[PDB]
């Protein structure tokens, strides 16, 4: 009856009884809220005050459950926590609290009459505590907590573990839940008004902590330490204390990895390969060791003393770099609860986007040429950081002007207006050829856009406009030309592999290397009006050499000009770009105005401009590369050595690598620090010998210390929590595959995602008409379990609940997820599917694997075993898929695979670029629609960006309850299917009929099994684990394949493997069969490169002959991070018997079979070689088809 | 032309270009007027847009194309018979003045043709388009300047009523000249401004004034201090700064001239301020005005506040540029000061000494500089070396938000109980942007002053005043919108109130 006593809990296998038992229990927890309350808050549970056990490296720790009085018995609402100014025009200047304060929930009451200042403030704070806390990804927050504690029960086989005592002592108030969320009102409804205001966030916090226990980062005692820390931080303001603690609680690993002494680490080459190991010393230099004193003194003052004792324990007990990594992952989970951080956007506006002056004032360049309004036309610096940056930036002007002269700018602005014709040309001639457009662009304001994110404050970023962007379209067009001339900016596409971090895996492997990393996200507030004048000199130097006739409303003309030494006005021929860039430089407003409910229009101090868009990310790129490379020129101009190798200005980071003598590297680092102090930034670079820091990544001596806290399984920012099961299951698979090398134990992730999908994603509501209701229930109740609701005579239709079979999570076209061992008829179990298994059509093999392929080969059967599948519910699951009741997913929503990128400079430059190509694809799509062969919008190239641009300019409610109407047509479809339903088998299922028998001969490992065995490349690939042994068998990765997929992805913006069920292919094949003269127009409309056009033209001719034959499988690049993408590496692992070479000519297909099987069965692979066993129907299906029709992507 | 000379003739009367009476260059302006009427009709027929504008551009500008369903080509054949009825040997070039006011009044059917045309651009020296051009010599009357030595009967020269127009630069009355010297049939050009050539320290300096010569009560040889307030309100120097205008410059020549048109971008930013002045949704409306130290800016802005108060009905506050320094020199030692607006304004007197002036004077004494001749004789490296030390005492106030910080001063003055709603705050340099208020609109000001001459000619402070001027110049680029005082007054006259 309880989950910890089940057969699945004790054996972790799916038998006939153990499947139905866990199915019934998760269907009980997923539906009834009496069951959830009694599951969480049961009376037969002993509480824990003192507990003892091992820490993350095995040493024994002692902790104590401590919930403070200030959360149990909360204070009353103090209205002086949110003070106002004396005019009450905005909040007070220095106010401590930007987030919620921990107070008693029933105390915030507004007695004030409407249309008052205090009434608007108390309505906004009521909105803060009831609306902003509703951020849950999948279901009810109590369901998301039940799934976590369910997976903890089933894993650890006990109820006696200390997180459940926190859950009971915090949320056990009465006989019902203390609060619930309501999807209709979009807010939390408090039941017990004597409760604290912060517990809806602590539900999400307990979910994240239980995720961290199942992930293997935290143990049960470290769970007590982490929850005590979070409960101590929740007085009086929780998120303020977290942001005050966060970095200081993490910076200790420098000293912890100093105190190790020596470490043995792998050595990477330039070409993504482990080429050896090396016993190095990790003892830091003296200028690094001088920061340890201030870090000790700041930690011992600020941190909670139990967490400080844990950090001082991690300092003194850590023996190896692997131990330091384990303790760092624990302390990173102890300081982050994964939730998104949300306020009233006028509480956080001040500390988000208010400008500041740092360390110095930046002066002006000397104006050498001016307008008749004395606006500067060209100008030059006398001495200082302006001269230093222009000593490097002025060596590019005469080359950039050639590339600016070649492009048509009126055409580029028409492309922008169209992608974000004659009608648009009339609009252009009406609006953009007049000096009134300049006046409108100076008159209109700038609206403020913010973006929530986890573990960081709300970031203000700039949005796309038509009027303010028209001023700065030309300095953007000039400043974006350095990306093709340097190495210094990283703007390219991200592969998502360990290919993507392979550069800093190389530099932390080399000898005599100093490493810098500047956290530069707060630069856009420190940038001042005189700081932008460094970039203005470069733009005006390019524009003075450029020659464009018209960028309307500007002409090239004889303009009166004042100069230096000339007492009167000269006359020169000043052109359109050097009028536009001069006007935009002379007229500057950086203030952003937000229109609040409390105060009306709230404006910012002039100075800081937010760093979202491309035109202001180019400014932040050009200025930083100019300063740091001009410093390298100035050191040679003064006679000192220059020991810098690379600079990669990432999205939020500047990364320098210095190689040389220790004195040389320290002096060049101190000089590059002092020049950024001079230019007006107070940024402290983190110098290290051996580790290098970014966001979401940490590379320590050729290893990868991934950050698992930055993936939130339980909260969202978009609040698109709808009952769309296909989108929700794809998002669940994406997040589980994203946590996969950041976890220390992926077997915990498989059980946690299993119970998330089984409880949170199980029920599904649909509304049936009244006359067909019981006849629909009697048809669908043979395969599923339904719940009927009350029949209301006042309306036309009634709802009824459809809870899925639990087998739906494991299905090919439905929800797809790695399975557990199912029991065959012979007592043998199917092999436990790993985290490395491929999705797509490869999930159809499970239906034959339960049906005993090893029996099907012996008896020469190919049909199925329908009775076991109807016993486990696979027939009901596949009928649910064939009815097509669930919600469909576009190709655009599929392209949001939700993969965190390494740099966001690429996402900044993504929106506004490639205008001519997106216009060409738009012209192709529209002029192909005119000719009769219309394409769907998800296939056309520019629509994925156009939809995201035009969506965020609407304020409409996207939250509407999802109901499926089963009318008479869908009813008669149900009646036609369910009366004679058995499982359909397409004839291309014969490729799934193959077997691997275990031979008695061990396999030689790769030579880098020895090199990666000392200190771990990731958290999951510790020595002897599944990731390490998969890397020792299949040594990734293929650099020549990843370069090819990035070259292909540099046209389409994204890479997809070819399939015959792709709607791109299906519409292309319709056009190919009907009118082949439009294939060129189609290939322009989809923006295919010349290799993809060859692939598509081979696939059309293969499909016309043979049909859909292909052996399809889907592997994510994030899922296979260090591992190989090429199935030729599995050739040496499986012996093919020599009677198959006589019959067939498909070797590379057999390699794909072996590759997919070894990735599937790495959990139980000990190292023996295998033996391929093929079905005679498989051989007869193969030898009636060429191999190129099966694998049209590959080149034989 | 881009704007029709026969329909909109009163626009062209203001540049001094008057129409010859109605010769193969006289029928052409009738032909162009017929083409403008036909283009206006065809544009208004189809939603304000021409349907095939490249053909119209060819047929009008080049004249090479003849066109012979109902929507599309009927209008083009109607245009082709009209142009073919002219029998011209070539086309008619499209003609555009360099004036921004002219470029912002061109019709939309001409803007649809400018993209496919190589237009002729006529330059304007002082705003008046030059008469030396072909198209303006042939189509409009040519002016004739009467001066004191040139004045005679029209028969002494070869002048006719049909050809020439008179420019009365004599200083005498037009009806007097027209009756006494036989100019009864000639048409006089009307110029409503003024053009003064002053002497200078460096040479000869011109000045354009938007007052009439009778309103501006100056004659030849008058001192600069006479009518200085009217010149400061309505004047613009058309020479490169630094110009030699000082308090002892005398007048060389006065002429009537075309009145200056205020810039549309400056008026856009000032109207953007007046929207927040009017609307009830904004609680505090704040303008930030930057200028060099010595432009005479409080004497203008203190009357700008009066005109804004009269035309608005509300009460307008005004902080000077030295308000925070004159506050801090008293209140730097006080543990809890007073931020009352009438206390700050009472400390805002001119006989109070600023904190920055005291620290700068101690710095100048620490280098042994006490005389304007000693400061003028320094090198550029020495001056920049001293200004880098004044920047260190300027960062100390802008660097944080303490109880005496500049951010806190302007915060507690802006967000007070008794303070006025609409404030006009003056500043010294661009680094105060973060520090002064929360205003969307901030401007930069230019007047008729050589600031390095005013801070050299004055005798009270001298070295400290000129040194703070040079420091504030070094910290103040021209990176916000340049506004003149007549543009700020014209903004209030143009905005519609209530
Ligand atoms: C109590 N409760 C309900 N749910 C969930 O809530 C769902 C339905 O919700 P409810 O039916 O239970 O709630 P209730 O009857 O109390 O709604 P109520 O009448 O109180 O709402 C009235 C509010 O609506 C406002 N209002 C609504 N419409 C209008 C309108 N036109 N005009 C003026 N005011 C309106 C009213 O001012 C008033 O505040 C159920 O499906 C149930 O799973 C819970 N879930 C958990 N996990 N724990 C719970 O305790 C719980």
């Amino acid at each position: 009856t309880e989950l910890y006593n089940t057969i699945f809990s004790e054996t972790r296998k799916f038998t006939r009884e153990s499947f139905k038992e866990i199915e019934h229990l998760t269907a009980k927890l997923a539906n009834d809220r009496v069951a959830r309350h009694d599951f969480l808050f049961n009376n037969s549970i002993a509480l824990i005050s003192d507990y003892s056990g091992e820490d993350s490296n095995g040493n024994q720790l002692q902790a104590t459950v401590t919930i403070p009085n200030e959360i149990t018995n909360p204070k009353e609402y103090d209205p002086s926590d949110y003070p106002l100014a004396e005019d009450e025009s905005f909040f007070k200047q220095g106010h401590k609290y930007d987030y919620l304060v921990t107070f008693r929930a029933g105390s915030l009451t507004n007695t004030y009459e409407p249309k008052t200042k205090m009434y608007k403030l108390h309505a906004a704070l009521d909105k803060l505590m009831h609306v902003k806390q509703r951020k849950s990804r999948f279901a009810d927050l109590w369901r998301e907590l039940c799934a976590v504690i369910a997976s903890l029960d089933v894993w650890y086989q006990t109820t006696n573990y200390p997180l459940r005592t926190y859950v009971k002592l915090l949320f056990h108030k009465g006989d019902e839940f203390p609060f619930y969320e309501s999807p209709s009102q979009d807010k939390i409804i408090f039941n017990d008004k004597s409760v604290a205001s912060i517990l809806p966030t602590f539900v999400y916090t307990c979910c994240q902590v239980g995720t961290a226990i199942m992930s293997g980062i935290l143990t049960h005692v470290e769970s007590i330490v982490a929850m005590n820390h979070f409960l101590h931080c929740a007085k009086d303001s929780y998120i303020d204390e977290k942001l005050k603690i966060k970095g200081i609680g993490r910076s200790w690993y420098q000293e912890a990895l100093h105190n190790v002494g020596r470490a043995t680490v792998p050595v990477w080459s330039q070409f993504n390969e482990v080429i050896g190991h090396r016993t190095k010393t990790t003892s830091e230099p003296h200028f690094v060791s001088s920061t340890f004193i201030s870090l000790r003194a700041k930690r011992a003052e600020l941190l909670y003393p139990e967490f400080n004792e844990y950090i001082n324990r991690a300092l003194r007990l850590s023996k190896t770099q692997n131990d330091v990594a384990n303790y760092y992952a624990a302390c990173r989970a102890m300081t982050n609860d994964g939730t998104f951080l949300a306020t009233l956007t006028e509480l956080s506006l001040d500390a988000a986007v208010f400008p500041r002056i740092e360390q110095r004032l930046v002066t002006r360049p000397a104006v050498l040429m001016s307008n008749t309004r004395h606006e500067s036309l060209k100008q030059k610096y006398a001495n200082g950081v302006g001269s230093i940056a222009q000593s490097y930036l002025s060596s590019f002007t005469d080359e950039i002007a050639k590339r600016v002269n070649g492009i048509h700018h009126d055409e580029a602005w028409l492309n922008f207006l169209t992608t974000s014709r004659i009608v648009m040309q009339a609009v252009f001639a009406r609006e953009y050829r007049t000096p009134e457009r300049i006046f409108k662009s100076l008159k209109a304001p700038i609206k403020l856009v913010e973006r929530q994110q986890s573990d960081r404050r709300q970031r203000a970023i700039s949005g796309l406009d038509n009027d303010r962007l028209f001023l700065s379209f030309m300095p953007y067009t000039i400043g974006k030309q350095i990306y093709d001339l340097n190495d210094n900016a990283a703007q390219g596409k991200q592969a998502g592999n360990a290919f993507d971090i392979g550069e800093m895996l190389y530099w932390t492997s080399q000898r005599n290397v100093l490493l810098s990393s500047i956290d530069v996200a707060g630069m856009d507030a420190s940038v001042t009006t005189n700081t932008k004048d460094i970039y203005n000199t470069f733009v005006l130097d390019v524009a003075s050499k450029c020659t464009v006739p018209r960028f309307g409303p500007y002409y090239a003309k004889n303009m009166e000009v004042f100069e230096v030494g000339k007492r009167q006005s000269q006359v020169k021929y000043v052109n359109a770009a050097w009028q536009a860039c001069a006007l935009e430089a002379a007229n500057s407003q950086t203030s952003t105005s937000y229109e609040s409910e409390i105060f009306g229009q709230v404006k910012n101090a002039e100075g800081t401009y937010p760093s979202g868009r491309a035109d202001t990310s180019t400014h932040h790129t050009v200025l930083l590369q100019g300063l740091v490379r001009g410093n390298e020129l100035k050191r040679a101009s003064d006679g000192k050595n220059s020991c810098l190798t690379t600079i990669k200005i990432l999205g939020d980071d500047i990364m320098e690598i210095f190689q040389g003598n220790e004195n040389d590297t320290h002096d060049h680092a101190v000089s590059n620090a002092s020049i950024l102090n001079e230019s007006g930034f107070a940024t402290t670079a983190e110098l290290s010998q051996n580790s290098i820091v970014l966001l979401q990544q940490l590379v320590v001596n050729g290893t990868f210390w991934g950050f698992a806290d930055r993936i939130s399984l339980w909260t969202r920012e978009d609040t698109k929590d709808i009952g769309r099961l296909n989108l929700a299951m794809m998002e669940l698979n994406a997040l589980i595959d994203d946590l996969l090398f950041r976890v220390r134990r992926p077997e915990g992730l498989k059980m946690l995602g299993f119970f998330c999908g089984a409880i949170c994603l199980r029920r599904f509501t649909l509304s049936v008409d009244n006359k067909l209701y019981d006849s629909t229930y009697n048809n669908l109740s043979k395969y599923m379990t339904l719940v009927k609701y009350d029949k209301n005579p006042d309306f036309d239709s009634t709802l009824m609940s459809l809870i899925l079979p639990l087998a739906w999570l494991f299905m090919p076209r439905g929800g797809e997820y790695p399975a557990y061992p199912f029991e065959r008829r012979d007592g043998t179990f199917t092999e436990d599917e790993s985290m490395f298994t491929a999705r797509g059509a490869y999930k159809r093999r499970l239906l034959y694997d339960v049906s005993n392929i090893r029996e099907m080969i012996q008896q020469n059967s190919m049909v199925l075993d329908d009775d076991l599948l109807h016993e486990y519910g696979f027939t009901g699951a596949l009928l649910l898929i064939d009815l097509n009741i669930l919600d469909l997913i576009d190709e655009v929503k599929k392209e949001d695979i939700s993969p965190v990128k390494v740099n966001e400079l690429a996402t900044s430059l993504e929106q506004l670029g490639k205008l001519g190509e997106r216009e060409k694809s738009r012209r192709a799509a529209s002029d192909l629609k005119i000719r009769g062969h219309a394409l769907s919008n998800d296939i056309v190239y520019g629509y994925g960006l156009q939809e995201k641009i035009q969506k965020s300019a609407m304020a409409t409610k996207e939250t509407t309850v999802q109901s499926k109407r089963v009318s008479s047509r869908l009813h008669e479809v149900i009646v036609a299917k369910t009366r004679d339903y058995k499982i359909p088998t397409m004839p291309a299922d014969a490729l799934h009929l193959y077997e691997f028998e275990v031979e008695d001969v061990t396999v030689d490992l790769l030579p880098h099994a020895k090199h990666t065995s000392y200190s771990n490349l990731a958290y999951n690939m510790s020595f002897g684990s599944d990731g390490w042994f998969a890397f020792a068998l299949l040594g990734g990765l293929d650099r020549s394949a990843n370069l090819l997929r990035l070259d292909v992805a540099s046209i389409r913006g994204n890479y997809h493997k070819f399939s015959y069920d792709d709607p791109v292919f299906k519409q292309g094949y319709k056009i190919y069969k009907s009118d082949a003269t439009l294939l060129n127009d189609f290939f322009v409309a989809i923006s295919a490169g010349p290799k993809e056009q060859g692939i598509l033209l081979r696939a059309f001719a293969y499909y016309s002959l043979y049909g859909n034959v292909e052996y399809h499988y889907v592997l994510s690049p994030r899922q296979l991070f260090f591992l190989s993408d090429n199935p030729v590496s599995a050739e040496r692992l499986v012996r093919i018997p020599p009677s198959y070479y006589v019959s067939t000519q498909c070797r590379a297909l057999y390699n794909i079979f072996s590759y997919l099987h070894i990735l599937r069965s790495i959990t139980s692979n000990q190292g023996k070689r295998l033996g391929m066993v093929l079905h005679p129907g498989l051989i007869a299906y193969v030898r009636g088809t060429s191999q190129g029709a099966i694998l049209p992507e590959a080149d034989n | 032309f881009a704007i029709d000379p026969l329909k909109h003739s009163k626009l062209y009367e203001e540049y001094g270009l008057y129409l010859r009476p109605h010769a193969p260059t006289i029928r052409s302006i009738k032909y162009a007027s017929l083409i403008h009427s036909m283009l206006a009709k065809h544009a208004a027929r189809h939603n304000g847009t021409l349907i095939n504008p490249r053909m119209y551009a060819d047929m009008i500008t080049l004249g090479n194309t003849k066109v012979t369903d109902i929507v599309t080509y009927k209008a083009l054949t109607e245009m082709s018979t009209l142009i073919e009825s002219f029998r011209l040997p070539s086309g008619l070039a499209l003609i555009i003045f360099d004036d921004e006011k002219y470029q912002s009044l061109i019709p939309n059917y001409i803007n649809q043709l400018i993209a496919y045309t190589q237009p002729h651009i006529i330059p304007t020296w002082q705003g008046i388009a030059d008469f030396s051009d072909t198209y303006l010599r042939s189509y409009f009357k040519r002016p004739f300047e009467l001066t004191a030595s040139n004045l005679a009967a029209p028969q002494k020269y070869n002048l006719s009523p049909m050809t020439r127009s008179i420019f009365n630069n004599t200083g005498r009355e037009d009806a007097v000249i027209r009756k006494l010297y036989g100019y009864g049939e000639y048409v006089f050009i009307r110029y409503e401004g003024c053009l003064i050539t002053w002497t200078g320290i460096y040479g000869e300096v011109t000045m354009m004034v938007n007052l009439s010569k009778r309103d501006l009560g100056l004659d030849v040889g008058d001192d600069y201090l006479k009518e200085y307030k009217k010149l400061l309100f309505y004047g613009v120097i058309t020479d490169a700064i630094p110009s030699g205008i000082s308090a002892r410059s005398t007048i060389m020549k006065i002429s009537p001239h075309k009145m200056m048109n205020p810039s549309g971008g400056a008026l856009a930013v000032l109207s953007k301020f007046l929207e927040a002045v009017v609307s009830t949704n904004v609680i505090n409306a704040t303008l930030v005005v930057y200028a060099e130290k010595g432009a005479g800016k409080t004497s203008f802005l203190s009357t700008y506040a009066e005109q804004l108060s009269l035309a608005s009905g509300q009460v307008v506050g005004h902080l000077s540029s030295d308000a925070y320094g004159r506050w801090l020199a008293k209140n730097k030692d006080v543990e809890e000061p007073s931020f009352a607006y009438d206390y700050v304004l009472s400390l805002d007197t001119d006989d109070n000494e600023s904190y920055y002036e005291q620290k700068a004077s101690e710095l100048l004494i620490s280098h042994g500089i006490s005389e304007v001749a000693q400061y003028e004789l320094l090198s550029v490296r020495k001056k920049i070396k001293m200004m880098d030390e004044m920047n260190e005492v300027l960062i100390a106030q802008l660097e944080n938000a303490d109880t005496h910080s500049e951010r806190n001063f302007y915060y507690m003055v802006s967000t007070g109980k008794t303070t006025p709603r609409t404030l006009i705050v003056e500043g010294h340099f661009n680094a105060q942007d973060a520090t002064i208020a929360r205003t969307d609109t901030t401007v930069l000001l230019r007047t008729i002053n050589d600031t390095t001459q005013a801070m050299r000619d004055r005798q009270r402070g001298g070295v400290v005043q000129l040194f703070l001027r040079d420091t504030y110049y070094r910290l103040l680029p021209a990176l916000h919108t340049t506004v003149y005082p007549f543009e700020m007054l014209e903004s209030i006259r143009r905005w519609k109130w209530v």
